């Protein structure tokens, strides 16, 4: 994360850390969405450009961290994975359109004052919620911009963009399974997603009942904080019937 | 070496 | 059920630093 700030204890309960065994390192960020459904960017398992797809036995999911580096005893706890669900649609050949992929956990991870799963959208939520100047929150342990890496998780909150902008920053086909985040040159503020923050969730608290909603993954971007370009999120809501679909029948 | 070690029981 | 709301925040009703800049964005 560019340009925010340390996150505080407990403010995101349903942060996941994408965990490679061997070698030990960051791989993405995750989002829990219930005791054994962890949600995530399907580009942080499966992207043959460069050689990436992993399988259920190569990485773990960490939760209720907070601290990057360091391992949280008596706090954390790690899941190994069940099985890896990417999305059918998902176009890693050229936009990434439709990135979104589900890992079910071998077991059900215990709730605590620092694990706790986020609410995924209805259509009411996301149609209220999702709208040009509204503001979400973006979290995760990635670069610090084009520099270092955190001691603890990072937090920033970013402004949805109206779509035409989003569409004119950048040369890569936009779909209606994205949206972009991020301030405008003359707004003056910053802040982004970077490397190490993919897969992680962008969320919104709902003013109708003050409960948090995940309306977005991180998905992709042109370098980080860099004026007129702007982060893109998978749209969740979007893409809720194929979530529901996997979890029903698996 | 970037990482604490984390329990074997996750190996 | 339960989800999206925070043990250490929404259950206690204790604000975080900035939630409220997402409040205020919600014009
Ligand atoms: N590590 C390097 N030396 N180079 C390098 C690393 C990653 C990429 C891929 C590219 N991502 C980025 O440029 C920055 S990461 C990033 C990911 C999502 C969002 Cl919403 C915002 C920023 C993308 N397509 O998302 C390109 C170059």
């Amino acid at each position: 994360i560019v340009e925010g700030s340390d996150a505080e204890i407990g403010m995101s309960p349903w942060q996941v850390m994408l965990f490679r065994k061997s070698p030990q390192e960051l791989l993405c960020g995750a989002s829990l969405i219930s005791d054994r459904w962890v949600l995530t960017a399907a580009h942080c398992l499966l992207y043959p450009p460069w050689d990436k797809n992993f399988t259920e036995n190569d990485l773990l999911v960490r939760i209720g961290k907070h601290s990057r580096t360091r391992y949280e005893r008596n706090i954390e706890k790690i899941s190994m994975l069940e099985k890896i669900y990417i999305h059918p649609r998902y176009n890693w050949r050229e936009n990434l359109d439709r990135d979104i992929a589900l890992m079910k956990l071998k077991k059900p991870v215990a709730f605590s004052d620092y694990i706790h799963p986020v609410c995924l959208p209805d259509r009411e939520t996301a149609a209220s919620l999702l709208q040009a100047g509204y503001k979400g929150r973006v979290t995760g342990w990635g670069n610090l911009k084009e520099k270092g890496q955190p001691s603890v998780l990072q937090v920033v909150n970013l402004p949805i963009v109206e779509r035409p902008v989003c569409k004119d920053s950048t040369r890569i086909r936009i779909t209606d399974n994205m949206f972009c985040a991020g301030y405008k040159p003359d707004e003056g503020k910053r802040g982004d997603a970077c490397e190490g923050d993919s897969g992680g969730p962008f969320v919104m608290k709902s003013p109708f009942n003050n409960r948090w909603y995940q309306m977005g993954i991180v998905s992709w971007g042109e370098g980080c904080d860099r004026d007129g370009k702007y982060g893109f999120y998978t749209h969740v809501f979007r893409l809720k019937k194929w979530i529901q679909k996997v979890i029903d029948q698996f | 070496g970037d990482f604490e070690e984390i329990p074997e029981e996750y190996a | 059920a339960d989800c999206g709301l925070r043990p250490l925040f929404e259950k206690k009703s204790l604000e975080d630093k900035t939630e409220r800049e997402l409040l205020e964005s919600y014009i």
